[PDB]
């Protein structure tokens, strides 16, 4: 309850309260790991051995009263190193009133952009996991990045009244642009519906050409992959006002009867 | 649920049961083919080993697990909301990932999420579900229980709940005289409200002073605030 408190760079190594033997029960400590402006915290645990779910260590990245949550560690085992995003880290030790374990021991360090790997320059797209894919997985139908960030939103609505309504704004590699409906069919309609997380293709019709950007011509293929070429050669362009209903949401499809009891 | 009756098979094809070590501990709601949405206070301290969480989809009775409608799955990733705070009980919401996809059947369907700028007016009846306890000091329920509770305003809930700090990320529901509300053992239970023949996810069971008590409503995590945070993982 009244253990250590905020530390700085000269003081990195710290026990919990009585790590050499065992920590007492009903303890609530806090180690505010400060740093310099622009330096994050990398908390490496030299040893970690606690009780079950009833005893946890909550690591935060507050920097203010609106603290976030980084990781919750418990139980015996080598825990991963927590990488902060600000110059302040709060470590909370919440313990029960029985079955006291040994404790833990950790020391941190400052730096610049720790944890996040160095983004490769010279036209190298970096997904959230850190893997580099310049143009091989830039919204083309592959899963190079294991976190799924390589298939991020390269298409969204534009000037839409409701949520499931808008334009056909696409993006091939970098620049966002709309598309035309010269050979628009229901196949590509339901395709772009599913790509946006919607249901089956509904009534879609243009109004009038208004955008002069690099419009695209959507084409279909029997293999499944869509072929689109943003060519700036088209008269009387058709801006698709995409109106597609939602997916199969929580509608009770069972054979329930009517009984107002 | 203490003031509800048994539910018909297939009435709630999104309410799933989460077992941790051969015992039902928390509830969740199917939102996608591989993702779930549950309360963060029940998985707080258990997200290190997701393999110990086995999700039971399409569950109707806690004694019939060999039925063909039941499709069991295993958890491989548990994501707790970053803004969660167990002391303040705010942002009590967490998502759980499934190892293998689950085919949508007549008894297994994903729940609907409330869109942006979509507020539910108070005094609106929203149905609840889950295999909670039929009374405060008792045991669980073998059959899937369900009830219906009206929504309350944040101001009235704060006036009726002085022991807690009801923030803007919470939505309350319950009767004035009580008697019909969720209880312990039903954490993560959804607050399902019908809207144009669709059952949205208007709240996840966060906490509560005491169940089956007059003027003591139950607090639910406002899912409409965490809509984008949930949709970020559904991609
Ligand atoms: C490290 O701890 C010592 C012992 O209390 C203290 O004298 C010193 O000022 C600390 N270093 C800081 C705060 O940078
Ligand atoms: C914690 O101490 C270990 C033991 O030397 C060290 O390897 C590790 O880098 C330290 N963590 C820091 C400095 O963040
Ligand atoms: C969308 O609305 C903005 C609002 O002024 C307008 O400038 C723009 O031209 C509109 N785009 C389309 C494609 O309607
Ligand atoms: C559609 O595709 C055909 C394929 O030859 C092409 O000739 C035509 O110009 C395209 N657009 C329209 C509006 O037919
Ligand atoms: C399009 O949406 C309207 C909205 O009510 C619906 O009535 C109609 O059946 C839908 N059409 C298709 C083809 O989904
Ligand atoms: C499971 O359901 C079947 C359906 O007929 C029933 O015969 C059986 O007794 C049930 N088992 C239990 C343990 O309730
Ligand atoms: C689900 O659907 C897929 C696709 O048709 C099928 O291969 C599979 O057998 C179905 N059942 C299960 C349990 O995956
Ligand atoms: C809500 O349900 C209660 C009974 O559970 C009923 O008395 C009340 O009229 C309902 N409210 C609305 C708005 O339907
Ligand atoms: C609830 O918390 C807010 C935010 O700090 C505060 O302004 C308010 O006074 C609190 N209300 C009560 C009753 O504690």
């Amino acid at each position: 309850c009244g253990g250590p408190f905020e530390l700085w760079e000269p003081n990195t190594t710290f026990s919990s309260t009585n790590f050499p033997n065992s920590y007492p029960n009903l303890a609530f400590c806090v180690w505010i790991l400060n740093a310099q402006k622009g330096k994050n915290i990398q908390l490496h645990f030299q040893e970690f051995d606690l009780e079950n779910i009833n005893d946890v260590v909550e690591i935060r990245d507050g920097e203010e009263a609106d603290s976030l949550l980084l990781a919750v560690y418990t139980g015996p085992g080598p825990v991963k190193d927590v990488f902060s995003t600000t110059n302040r880290m709060t470590v909370l030790l919440i313990t029960n009133d029985v079955l006291a374990r040994g404790g833990f021991k950790a020391n941190f360090t400052t730096g610049y952009h720790l944890g996040i790997p160095e983004p490769c320059k010279a036209d190298h797209f970096q997904c959230k996991n850190g893997e580099c894919v310049p143009l091989v997985n830039l919204c083309d139908g592959h899963l190079h990045c294991e976190d799924g960030s390589d298939e991020a939103d390269c298409v969204r609505f534009f000037n839409g009244t409701t949520n499931n309504n808008g334009l056909v704004r696409f993006r091939i590699q970098s620049i966002w642009h709309t598309a035309c409906a010269e050979n628009w069919t229901t196949q590509i309609s339901n395709d772009v519906c599913q790509l946006l997380g919607l249901g089956s293709g509904n009534s879609s019709k243009p109004i009038f050409p208004t955008d002069g950007g690099p419009f695209v011509k959507l084409n279909t293929a029997p293999d499944g992959h869509l072929i689109l070429t943003p060519s700036q050669q088209c008269l009387q362009d058709s801006l698709i006002r995409l109106q597609c209903n939602h997916k199969s949401c929580g509608k009770k499809l069972a054979a329930q009867d009517i009984t107002p009891k | 649920i203490v003031g509800g009756s048994n539910a018909k098979e297939g009435a709630w094809p999104w309410v799933v049961g989460l077992y941790y070590g051969g015992r039902l501990l928390c509830g969740a709601s199917l939102v996608s083919s591989d993702w779930l949405v549950s309360a963060a206070h029940c998985v707080y301290g258990r997200n290190l080993e997701p393999s110990k969480w086995t999700a039971i989809l399409g569950l109707h009775m806690k004694s019939n697990l060999t039925s063909p409608q039941t499709v069991p799955r295993l958890i491989d990733e548990i994501v707790i909301n970053p803004h969660y705070n167990r002391r303040r009980k705010d942002n009590d919401i967490a998502m759980m990932h499934l190892e293998f996809k689950v085919n949508y059947t007549d008894y297994i369907q994903p729940i609907c999420l409330p869109e942006e700028n979509q507020v539910f007016p108070p005094g609106r009846n929203c149905s609840i579900a889950g295999w909670g306890t039929v009374v405060y000091q008792g045991t669980t329920a073998n059959i899937l229980q369900e009830a219906d509770v009206p929504l309350l305003s944040n101001e009235r809930c704060q006036q009726q709940m002085p022991e807690y700090n009801i923030t803007e990320n919470m939505i309350c529901a319950g009767y004035e005289e009580g008697g019909i509300d969720s209880c312990q053992g039903d954490s993560g239970g959804p607050l399902m409200c019908q809207e144009n023949n669709r059952w949205f996810l208007a709240g996840v069971t966060s906490f509560g002073y005491k169940c089956a008590l007059p003027n003591r409503p139950g607090v639910y995590a406002r899912v409409s605030r965490f809509t984008e945070w949930i949709q970020s993982f559904l991609h």
